[PDB]
């Protein structure tokens, strides 16, 4: 097949702080990673 | 390949719940805790045979 996983590129606020992470997601043990992590950003 | 912009509910929350605790663990930013996820959500979906 094709589809190999996922990626999510949220805006969290922690700490009243706002962050920005990305996490992997595998297509097929739906395991994932904390592949980054930034900010504070500002609001989008 | 593809993108999209997906609820910001409890699945949504957990992703963010998981993102911190990982991150609590390389605190660059110390010991955080989770508070909320905000908007826009977005989600990408990869693709490979070669």
């Amino acid at each position: 097949r094709e589809i190999k996983g996922y990626e999510y590129q949220l805006y969290v606020y922690a700490s009243d702080k706002l962050f920005r992470a990305d996490i992997s997601e595998d297509y097929k043990t739906r395991g994932r990673k904390l592949l980054r992590f930034n900010g504070p950003v500002p609001p989008p | 390949g593809e993108w999209e912009i997906i609820d910001i509910g409890p699945f949504t929350q957990n992703l963010g719940k998981f993102a911190v605790d990982e991150e609590n663990k390389i605190g660059q930013y110390g010991r955080l805790t989770f508070n909320k996820v905000i908007r826009p959500c977005m989600k990408k979906t990869i693709y490979e045979n070669e």
